[PDB]
């Protein structure tokens, strides 16, 4: 039997699948350290390796990649977990090599990748304290090209009134997401900052592990596909929306939690999102 | 304890000695300051953060 993780249910994914949308013919990017293609409960659609010594994106060494994607696009059947968007097509880009770490000229790479293959949503569950002119460009150069670009907002937590944002999420063209837990409250590791946009469930996450495997993570790197494919199911239903119109519908649709500081705009809420007509729940 | 700033400059032989004598079970992995990585958090592990002199350029934390 199939289960469904309590974050999909969280964010009223269940609510676009009973309407009949999954995410079917939107294209996900998970640039990522790769995702595991031989994995029953994945169909990975295509992808591409910017890692010179990892050269096969459809293996992954250290298992985030794959985690993510499940979380994206885990399938609909009677095994393992349920994906927000189990129809999406997954695209394997790995930018990371096996020891979670990549450099900033393979995220670039990857995202290029992404834009020159017309994928309509990137996740990134990845990022740096810093950032540079040309991981910016790469960034701001998807969005204006039309695709959804999620991000984790960091895992650095507090500290006093300062942003903990990291980059690639701390760019204004990038959705930067925080984690709550079942309880909507937002985990101790997750950053903080005026930069935070949505939060989304973010602990004892359970998705897709290499090797036929599931396993609960925690980090902002679980909440962000929860809005990459809050995206692709949005995109399912209104597939002429832009990536304005998608961003919009998250951030005008969120259950509001804190202050903005710790929370953003508070949880997404896909069903309110793919309504027509928007507001907070 | 969780945070390491008094370790900033030091050698990273110094910062993996004293991140192990207040977490001796870390899984501590040493990277180039200024790479991207994964955005999970992992409660054993302490990333390290070295400059192209093998110093430690930020501050450690565990996650
Ligand atoms: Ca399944
Ligand atoms: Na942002």
């Amino acid at each position: 039997a199939q289960s469904v993780p309590y974050g999909v249910s969280q964010i009223k994914a269940p609510a676009l699948h009973s309407q009949g949308y999954t995410g079917s013919n939107v294209k996900v990017a998970v640039i990522d350290s790769g995702i595991d293609s031989s994995h029953p409960d994945l169909k990975v659609a295509g992808g591409a390796s910017m890692v010179p010594s990892e050269t096969n994106p459809f293996q992954d060494n250290n298992s985030h990649g794959t985690h993510v994607a499940g979380t994206v696009a885990a399938l609909n059947n009677s095994i393992g977990v349920l994906g927000v968007a189990p129809s999406a097509s997954l695209y394997a880009v790995k930018v990371l090599g096996a020891d979670g770490s990549g450099q900033y000229s393979w995220i670039i790479n990857g995202i290029e990748w992404a834009i020159a293959n017309n994928m309509d949503v990137i996740n990134m569950s990845l990022g740096g304290p810093s950032g540079s002119a040309a991981l910016k460009a790469a960034v701001d150069k998807a969005v204006a090209s039309g695709v959804v670009v999620v991000a984790a907002a960091g895992n650095e937590g507090t500290s006093g009134s300062s942003s903990t944002v990291g980059y690639p999420g701390k760019y204004p063209s990038v959705i930067a997401v925080g984690a709550v837990d079942s309880s909507n409250q937002r985990a101790s590791f997750s950053s903080v900052g005026p930069e935070l946009d949505v939060m989304a469930p973010g602990v004892s996450i359970q998705s897709t592990l290499p090797g036929n495997k599931y396993g609960a993570y925690n980090g902002t790197s679980m909440a962000s596909p929860h809005v990459a494919g809050a995206a692709a199911l949005i995109l399912s239903k209104h597939p002429n929306w832009t990536n304005t119109q998608v961003r919009s519908s998250l951030e005008n649709t969120t259950t509001k939690l804190g202050d903005s500081f710790y929370y953003g705009k508070g949880l997404i809420n896909v069903q309110a999102a793919a309504q027509h007509h928007h507001h907070h729940h | 304890k969780t945070e390491w700033p008094e370790l900033v400059g030091k050698s990273v032989e110094e910062a993996k000695k004293v991140i192990l004598q207040d977490k001796p079970a870390a899984q501590i992995i040493v990277l180039p300051v200024g790479t991207i990585v994964t955005m999970e958090y992992r409660i054993d592990r302490v990333r390290l953060a070295v400059d192209r002199l093998d110093n430690i350029a930020q501050v450690p934390r565990v996650g």
